[PDB]
């Protein structure tokens, strides 16, 4: 339920 | 599985006056919501970020407020180069980021008439097999209008195509194009073409047209 | 200024690949999060694809997860996507955006976008347009673009140099198939007019001049 990172801030997708 | 219900979906009004649009979540997305200007073939342009913060280089003109799953769009005092499409975009996360539907923004405009031209087809054309025959309505308000087809004084039916500009930037008017499409050997059997055009500006019908093969 | 343009756009078959480019201009493009979005006709923009600064790390919405890929190349400042096995809800206008970060609110937004490149997905043959001159006998004269597959195509008078005045219509689709535009152009009277039509799925490049 971890939360991966693209960029800073909302750029994230939970996995 | 975050949708947006964006409203209205279309929008007509007239300079200075002031207008917002609606956004809707489906889920509490906090300040998460952007507002983008689109003008047809150009690059979409941010206005709004995050509920209610201008990005640089946008005019007062255009204000945002809301949180949670209700958001509002204002521009105050519209203006002619306003005619655009507006959206919204959460962006809550990348999982879930989505767009609205878009509005469809409109400027308002006194009525006016168009100009009428008409074209011949070009010799080029005819030694290839088909014929066509262009009208041209210019810098007219409203969209609506009626355009006919009279070859030697009888109407056409189901042969011809109409194009309609977008909205222009600076006086608000529309132009339109119909196309009157036959095979050659059609064409020169009739020797008058005429274009009638019917609209809510004109007192009186205007009709543009040609004799084959005199000018 | 800061600046977005697309290449690639163009016809492909059910299944086949096509490789899109994103070129940045006017600013540090390797400093930014870049985003790939899509429109299809009638439908509202639909979010595809993100990839970090150094490139190493995308994600991929579930309606092309397994088969479009996004990279980047910082030494030549160009985004790419590749995309595989097409469908044709595929059929769109693709946008690459630049992300931005606002630190005081700990939030995200498109702030740059390319002016888009539309993709065709079909089992069709491409066909190059046939362009002839509109004269008449305030005056008007223009363009007729006629008989092309797919879209877009864009036109230009004299080369840039004449744009007010100009009117580029939509294209319609006729019933054998094929698309066709008019541009017109509206000049009250040495000094000519030439229309500048462009359709790259035929890589065709033909100038009409207007007499
Ligand atoms: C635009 O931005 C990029 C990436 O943000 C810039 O590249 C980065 O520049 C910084 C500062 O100059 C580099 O830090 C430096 O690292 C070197 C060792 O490599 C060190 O000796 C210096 O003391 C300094 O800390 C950073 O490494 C570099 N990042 C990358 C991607 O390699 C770039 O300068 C900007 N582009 C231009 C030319 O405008
Ligand atoms: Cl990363
Ligand atoms: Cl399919
Ligand atoms: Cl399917
Ligand atoms: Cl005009
Ligand atoms: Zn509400
Ligand atoms: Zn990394
Ligand atoms: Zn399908
Ligand atoms: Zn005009």
């Amino acid at each position: 339920r971890k939360r991966i990172h693209i960029g800073p801030g909302r750029a994230f997708y939970t996995t | 599985n975050s949708v947006l219900t964006q409203s209205p979906s279309s929008l007509s009004a007239s300079v200075g006056d002031r207008v917002t649009i609606t956004c809707q979540a489906s889920q509490d997305i906090s300040n998460y919501l952007n507002w983008y200007q689109h003008k047809p073939g150009k690059a979409p342009k941010l206005l709004i970020y995050t509920a209610s913060n201008l990005e640089t280089g946008v005019p007062s003109r255009f204000s945002g407020g809301g949180s949670g799953t209700h958001f509002s769009f204002t521009i105050t005092s519209l203006q002619p180069e306003d005619a655009a499409t507006y959206f919204c975009q959460q962006y809550d996360n990348l999982g879930d980021l989505s767009f609205g539907g878009g509005t469809k923004v409109e400027i308002k405009r006194t009525v006016a008439a168009p100009s009428v031209f008409i074209f011949p087809p070009s010799d080029e054309q005819l030694k290839s097999g088909t014929a066509s025959v262009v009208c041209l309505l210019n810098n007219f308000y409203p969209r609506e209008a009626k355009v006919q087809w009279k070859v030697d004084n009888a109407l056409q039916s189901g042969n011809s195509q109409e194009s309609v500009t977008e909205q222009d930037s600076k006086d608000s008017t529309y132009s339109l194009s119909s196309t009157l499409t036959l095979s050659k050997a059609d064409y020169e059997k009739h020797k008058v073409y005429a274009c009638e055009v019917t609209h809510q500006g004109l007192s009186s019908p205007v009709t543009k047209s040609f004799n084959r093969g005199e000018c | 200024q800061v600046q977005l343009v697309q290449s690639g756009g163009g016809l492909v078959q059910p299944g086949g690949s096509l490789r899109l480019s994103c070129a940045a201009f006017g600013f540090n493009f390797s400093s930014y999060v870049m985003h790939w979005v899509r429109q299809a006709p009638g439908q509202g923009l639909e979010y595809l694809s993100a990839i970090s600064s150094d490139g190493e790390t995308t994600y991929h919405a579930n309606s092309v997860k397994g088969r479009f890929t996004s990279s980047r190349d910082n030494s030549k400042n160009t985004l790419f996507l590749q995309m595989g096995s097409l469908r044709t809800e595929d059929v769109a206008v693709y946008y690459c955006a630049r992300d931005r970060y606002y630190e005081t609110s700990g939030s995200n937004a498109f702030d740059v976008w390319g002016q888009g490149t539309m993709v065709v997905v079909s089992s069709a043959s491409t066909k190059g347009p046939s362009v002839f001159p509109l004269a008449p006998c305030t005056a008007a004269l223009g363009c007729l673009v006629k008989d092309y597959f797919p879209e877009p195509v864009t036109v230009s008078w004299n080369s840039g140099a004449l744009t007010s005045g100009v009117h580029t219509f939509p294209a319609v689709l006729q019933s054998s198939g094929l698309y066709s535009l008019s541009s017109v152009v509206t000049v009250p009277s040495t000094q000519t007019y030439t229309c500048n039509v462009d359709h790259k799925p035929s890589n065709t490049k033909v100038d009409k001049t207007v007499e």
